[PDB]
DNA sequence: TACCCCCCCTTCGGTGCTTTGCACCGAAGGGGGGG
């Protein structure tokens, strides 16, 4: 054979053999396609002709090239990928537009049968053995091993990636003012030199990738704004997202929300304020992803709204690495966040959203940090610094609520913005009992086979009261104590559990639940003006708390 | 041209996959410079994806440090070679470091780059240096030498280093050195000038033998224990009496000999919580043997080298924390207590990254372990800002926990 | 009837403490996007 580059060694898992699977029932419609490329590959050595020493094989199908005529070929290697080596993918993320910075002159081009371009590592090769079906069931078919990385297998993209480090390396370091943004075969380079210039060092560039027989095509090639990129159209100063389409279907089934669900979270990260609460209501629970459901009337308001934002078209920026980065945060409602992330006002170098509901019990405060949080790891990867946060809650606010948590908790350097909604804390428990309140010393407990229970109190003034609960649990009972010493108070009250529970989950002044009961405490406790709760061990004979839990279980 | 020791993973084991988290601009430009000498010099050399293994890296400044230290967290590829650094070549520990009224910390670990590295063993130290918006894939490296923060480099170098060290330790008979992981530290009962020029003579002494040193200065016998403690009011409320009983009960699971019956008595009625309630006699009287109990020590709390060591913390509010280093639960081997940290009353997470190397510094010196640390802060939040106040060469093991301070019995 | 990566949203169940209920989290299958 021959040697383009440096080959890379694999092995298998130890102590397993090849893939020994029969081939698909091919239809003839894609033969014709298939080994119409498949016998080009031979001429070039990309592809061997083998004995029948080689005892392994491995399906093969073919899907048309998206968006072409032409086909591509892929192999089912899942049976292969179950015994071959585990790698580590070199590909930590993608690249987003709102990180590049501006360049004078740019360039874009794919490199063409790029895995093929890639030797195989010898030893390895008798494994791809798979056999070329016919039109008719007589003629057998040449069985062939791969001379390079097959589309298919789980190694081919680490291999490549890997292997193009090591080709562009050389030119990287002869030209370091060159900027080379590396995925896969899609190279974006661009520069500060005269565009004549540029032209000349991107032949350079091309006749040393050809060198290690790596082809520039000029069809891929692309010299003139606006560049296809990553799914994006960037333009010298400006860049945003190819067009985005909507279905217009009249009938909803699950997949369809799914689809709708992933083309506007795509869209959110250029198009401000995108919601999808109310839509991804419809897919919680369901069995078939065939099935119909209709729209509800708050997920039909919600997709007309998304759609008149993607009316108008909007664009993003560049980033100046000399001025500063801000992200500035709205809340939406309903546990909804969006953000900007610009430099310059009123250009955005790229928006997004938090909708994640962490939890049973949070609140306002609780989401925005844990939004921070997120927008701060994106600006990590994507410009290596977090940015100032203008945020829609008060300095008081955000001094009272990290104080008093007894968890450790912070938000980077940050400016208060008077855009409301503005996030609050809806009460705040006293820290020393409330003189002239009444005390309420609750309690609750519940059978465990009869999941029946009492939640009740008595007072220093002598009132009283006890419930019977149906269908219950001993959680649920104490949350039911505190609710009902909540609804039978004044406007400011002192309350004495012994519900560890409880009081955890108070304490952190939730303004929201998934619990029903606990949004009505909540309810209680905005309407209160002061409330002391306190915790006391239970059966210690203390206080009102022995005689609530005689008047509980009985 | 040395001998490459050889190194076996625990028995049944397979090595660190560990994804690499986004770095600062700042963090890798650091990197990158600090990749490309340690090439140049053959201390490591580039890999590709065949090598299943990976394990995180990133930068750090040292207190006051200014220049950039590079920084692997081994913690994975530690719990995967522990038979090597504790049964086979381990290192004692010396009971009569946190003894000395000063000890300093020294980093040697730039010594650990002489001694080449096992070949067979040199597949488990990958790591992956992420690019800025991923303009350029991972780029992947191997150690060759004897990594900076791997547990098996101090107990390899062991038989070097106690050969460097034994001149100083004939002529300075009665200072005590330590090894643990990047550093040396060194305590001797010296006045604090003669203290700082020991060392400068530790460091020319060390010098000859082909090493640098890019100090701490500890006083462990000026750490104070924090107890558990009783309020002082001249007249109690039925909160202020309820608070105290539920104290005393949750520490009666450490002093058994706490009673609470006549404190209780007081309660039995159903009272207004401001009210006033004076003390009996038999229920001062209670109060004040319980204030004695806990003056006393813990009975039958003793380390036990064979079990992990544990750091819980507790965030007190106005600049204070507070932790306690156990091993079975409610045996505390030390309890302390911080306060007026770098970021107080600014920053949480600052405070806590700074408390957490306070109470692995003094694990190290005491018993020669870092423990695992119970974290109050949501992971997440953690996750995110730890690295930018990270000063020390060597990461704890930790886990997150919420406990809501029901019962404040740890500070007043 | 293939492969690898990143994102969101939902389900579901392991884990450990709030305890045999409840809360949290991470893997996974749905979708979007890139090559
Ligand atoms: C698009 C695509 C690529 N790949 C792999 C295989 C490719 O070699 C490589 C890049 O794919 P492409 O760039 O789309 O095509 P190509 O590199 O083979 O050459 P050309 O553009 O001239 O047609 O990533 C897949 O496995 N499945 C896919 O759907
Ligand atoms: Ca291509």
């Amino acid at each position: 054979p021959i040697s383009p580059i440096e080959t890379v060694p694999v092995k298998l898992k130890p102590g397993m053999d090849g893939p020994k699977v029969k081939q698909w029932p091919l239809t003839e419609e894609k033969i014709k396609a298939l080994v119409e490329i498949c016998t080009e590959m031979e001429k070039e050595g990309k592809i061997s002709k083998i004995g029948p020493e080689n005892p392994y094989n491995t399906p093969v199908f073919a899907i048309k090239k998206k968006d072409s005529t032409k086909w591509r070929k892929l192999v089912d290697f899942r049976e292969l990928n179950k015994r071959t080596q585990d790698f580590w993918e070199v590909q930590l993320g993608i690249p987003h537009p709102a990180g590049l910075k501006k360049k004078k002159s740019v360039t874009v081009l794919d490199v063409g049968d790029a895995y093929f371009s890639v030797p195989l590592d010898e030893d390895f090769r008798k494994y791809t053995a798979f056999t070329i079906p016919s039109i008719n069931n007589e003629t057998p078919g040449i069985r062939y091993q791969y001379n390079v990385l097959p589309q298919g297998w789980k190694g081919s993209p680490a291999i490549f990636q890997s292997s193009m480090t090591k080709i562009l390396e050389p030119f990287k370091k002869q030209n370091p003012d060159i900027v080379i943004y590396q995925y896969m075969d899609d190279l974006y380079v661009g520069s500060d030199l005269e565009i004549g210039q540029h032209r000349t060092k991107i032949e350079e560039l091309r006749q040393h990738l050809l060198r290690w027989g790596l082809t520039t095509p000029d069809k891929k090639h692309q010299k003139e704004p606006p560049f296809l990129w990553m799914g994006y159209e960037l333009h010298p100063d400006k860049w945003t997202v190819q067009p985005i389409v909507l279905p217009e279907k009249d009938s909803w089934t699950v997949n369809d929300i799914q689809k709708l669900v992933g083309k506007l979270n795509w869209a959110s990260q250029i198009y401000p304020g995108i919601k999808v609460r109310q839509l991804s209501k419809l897919l919680r629970g369901t069995k078939a992803l065939t099935e119909v459901i209709p729209l509800t009337e708050e997920a039909e308001l919600e997709l007309a709204e998304n759609r008149e934002i993607l009316k108008e078209p909007v664009h993003g920026v560049y980033y100046d690495p000399s001025k500063d980065l801000i992200a500035e945060i709205q809340k939406q409602g309903q546990g909804q966040w969006t953000y900007q992330i610009y430099q310059e006002p009123f250009k955005n170098l790229k928006t997004g959203k938090y909708a994640r509901m962490r939890g049973a019990h949070t609140n306002d405060v609780k989401q925005l940090t844990e939004a921070v949080q997120k927008i701060t790891t994106e600006s990590i990867v994507i410009w290596g610094k977090t940015p100032k946060f203008k945020l829609p809650i008060q300095k008081e606010t955000w001094e009272t609520w990290w104080t008093e948590y007894w968890q450790a908790t912070w938000i980077p350097e940050w400016e208060f913005v008077n855009t409301p909604p503005l996030v609050k804390l809806w009460y705040q428990l006293e820290k020393e009992p409330i003189v002239g309140a009444e005390t309420f010393y609750v309690d609750g407990a519940a059978n465990r086979e009869t999941k029946l229970g009492k939640a009740g109190y008595v007072t220093n003034k002598g009132r009283q009261k006890v419930v019977p609960l149906t269908n219950t649990t001993n959680q649920k009972t104490e949350l039911q104590a505190i609710y009902l010493a909540l609804q039978d108070s004044g406007l400011e009250v002192n309350i004495v559990t012994n519900s560890q529970y409880a009081l955890g989950i108070i304490q952190a002044q939730p303004d929201k639940s998934e619990s029903e009961l606990v949004n009505q405490i909540i309810e209680q406790l905005i309407k209160k003006e002061k409330v002391y709760l306190a915790w006391v061990p239970a059966h210690k004979g203390i206080g009102g708390n022995e005689q609530v839990d005689k008047l509980v279980s009985a | 041209p040395i001998e490459t020791v050889p190194v076996k993973l625990k028995p049944g084991m397979d090595g660190p996959k560990v994804k690499q988290w986004p770095l600062t601009e700042e963090k890798i430009k650091a990197l990158v410079e600090i990749c490309t000498e340690m090439e140049k010099e053959g201390k490591i050399s580039k890999i590709g994806p065949e090598n299943p293994y990976n394990t995180p890296v990133f930068a750090i400044k040292k207190k006051d440090s200014t220049k950039w230290r590079k920084l692997v967290d081994f913690r994975e590829l530690n719990k995967r070679t522990q038979d090597f650094w504790e049964v086979q070549l381990g290192i004692p520990h010396p009971a009569g470091l946190k003894k000395k009224k000063s000890v300093t910390v020294l980093d040697v670990g730039d010594a650990y780059f002489s001694v080449p590295l096992d070949e067979d063993f040199r597949k488990y130290t990958a790591f992956t240096i992420p690019s800025i918006n991923n303009e350029t894939p991972g780029i992947r490296y191997q150690y060759n030498v004897l990594p900076q923060g791997w547990k098996g480099s101090p107990a390899i170098f062991q038989s070097s280093m106690t050969k460097i060290l034994e001149p100083f330790k004939k002529q300075n008979p009665d200072i005590v050195i330590y090894q643990y992981m990047d550093d040396l530290y060194v305590g001797s009962d010296l006045e604090i000038g003669q203290h700082r020029t020991k060392i400068e003579e530790l460091r020319q002494h060390l010098l000859r033998w082909g090493l640098t040193t890019p100090g701490y200065e500890l006083h462990p016998d000026k750490w104070t224990v924090q107890p558990i403690v009783l309020p002082e009011k001249d007249s109690w409320t039925v909160n202020d009496i309820q608070k105290l009983v539920g104290k005393l009960n949750w520490a009666s699971q450490i002093y058994p000999g706490i009673k609470v019956r006549q404190l209780s008595k007081l309660l039995r009625g159903t009272k207004a919580l401001t009210e006033v309630i004076p003390l009996t006699e038999e229920a001062e009287l209670e109060l004040a043997e319980n204030r004695e109990i806990l003056k006393e020590p813990v009975h039958g709390v003793y380390y036990d080298p064979s079990k992990d060591l544990i750091a819980e913390i507790q965030k007190q509010g106005q600049g204070q924390w507070t932790y306690q280093i156990y091993q079975e639960p409610f045996k505390n081997l030390k309890t302390g207590k911080y306060a007026r940290m770098r970021g107080a009353h600014t920053n949480d997470v600052k405070q806590l990254t700074e408390a957490v190397q306070k109470i692995t510094t003094e694990s190290i010196v005491i018993w020669g372990k870092t423990p695992k640390f119970k974290l109050p802060i949501q992971k997440e939040t953690w996750e995110t800002w730890w690295t930018e106040y990270w000063q020390a060469t060597w990461i704890p093991e930790w886990e997150f926990v919420n406990t809501p301070p029901l019962v404040k019995l740890w500070y007043q």
